[PDB]
């Protein structure tokens, strides 16, 4: 039933810009945060940006804030990635993913963990020249 | 008075892993036959003993540890074991002696759009220790940024909900799990079998 699709991605030159798309499809949970991801080659996947299903929440990893911005279209249920001013450094294999809220005491935290995303995506390559 | 295998493994509500519940089990006559009989479970392994050897056994004590966890992550309840439960929420030790057993709770622990109520631990400083708990909810800080709030992209909640959903694949349902700790210390004997 549930399945993420990334498109989006290729090259470009330093200083330009990219958007991705993940298309979220047979997502029944009430409360999840969906997230964008890259493993860039020899290192670990990290955590780029995630948002809210509730209210379009955001936060961004320190090394992309202010150049990526993420954003969810609740009709077509689809995630994007803005990724703007691109640098050699950002080149990597990037992936949407999406894993359920945490619900306690009252309250629900909507986090984008790495090591607990319950849903990934293929994951599409992006790659800026140098 | 017959041993109360029943109230642990028949309550209606299970706790969650990061929190298992501990039932000291003591002073009665446990016949072991009603458990591996039974054929509801999907999951009855034991470690240095056989449920046959076991009606026939004594001990001092017997703990029943009970939680719920995902169908796929069952295979960590065992001795010398890693990942998420097994080093963050519940932990056995490598001379374990005891059985471990579980059934899908699919039917009982999920819920159309999720069941929020089970959680795990995901984030840990270091790997817990045999028959350890944590309960904490501490701000966890996984850069070298600090951490006022959560409200960082580094500064996670510790817990994850599983977010049971009936439609889940088998290794993402939920399962029942009650661990038998058989303990035999050098004092007076109150389990034993038929
Ligand atoms: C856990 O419960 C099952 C089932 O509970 C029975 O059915 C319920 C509706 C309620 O009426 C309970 O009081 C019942 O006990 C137990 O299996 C039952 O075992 C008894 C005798 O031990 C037998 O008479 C019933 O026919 C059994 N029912 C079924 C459905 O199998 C089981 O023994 C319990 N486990 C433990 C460890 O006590």
């Amino acid at each position: 039933q549930v399945q993420l699709q990334e498109s989006g991605g290729g090259l470009v030159q330093p200083g330009g810009s990219l958007r991705l798309s993940c298309a979220v499809s047979g997502f029944t949970l009430d409360y999840y945060a969906i997230g964008w991801f890259r493993q860039a080659p020899g290192k670990e996947r990290e955590g780029v940006s995630c948002i809210s299903s509730s209210d379009g929440s955001t936060s961004y990893a320190d090394s992309v804030k202010g150049r990526f911005t993420i954003s969810r279209d609740n009709a077509k249920n689809t995630v994007y990635l803005q990724m703007n001013s691109l640098k050699p450094e950002d080149t990597a294999l990037y992936y949407c993913a999406a894993t359920p809220a945490t619900y306690y005491s009252g309250r629900y935290y909507y986090q984008c963990p790495a090591g607990g995303m319950d849903y990934w995506g293929q994951g599409t390559q992006v790659t800026v020249s140098s | 008075n017959l041993c109360p295998f029943g109230e642990v493994f028949n309550a209606t509500r299970f706790a969650s892993v990061y929190a298992w519940n501990r039932k000291r089990i003591s002073n009665c006559v446990a016949d072991y036959s009603v458990l591996y009989n039974s054929a509801s479970f999907s999951t009855f392994k034991c470690y240095g003993v056989s449920p046959t050897k076991l009606n026939d056994l004594c001990f001092t004590n017997v703990y029943a540890d009970s939680f719920v966890i995902r169908g796929d992550e069952v295979r960590q309840i065992a001795p010398g074991q890693t990942g998420k439960i097994a080093d963050y929420n519940y932990k056995l030790p490598d001379d374990f002696t005891g059985c471990v057993i579980a059934w899908n709770s699919n039917n009982l622990d999920s819920k159309v759009g999720g069941n929020y109520n089970y959680l795990y631990r995901l984030f840990r400083k270091s790997n817990l220790k045999p028959f350890e708990r944590d309960i904490s909810t501490e701000i966890y800080q996984a850069g070298s940024t600090p951490c006022n709030g959560v409200e960082g992209f580094n500064c996670y909640f510790p817990l994850q909900s599983y977010g049971f959903q009936p439609t889940n694949g088998v290794g993402y349902q939920p399962y029942r799990v009650v661990v038998l700790s058989f303990e035999l210390l050098h004092a007076p004997a109150t389990v034993c079998g038929p």
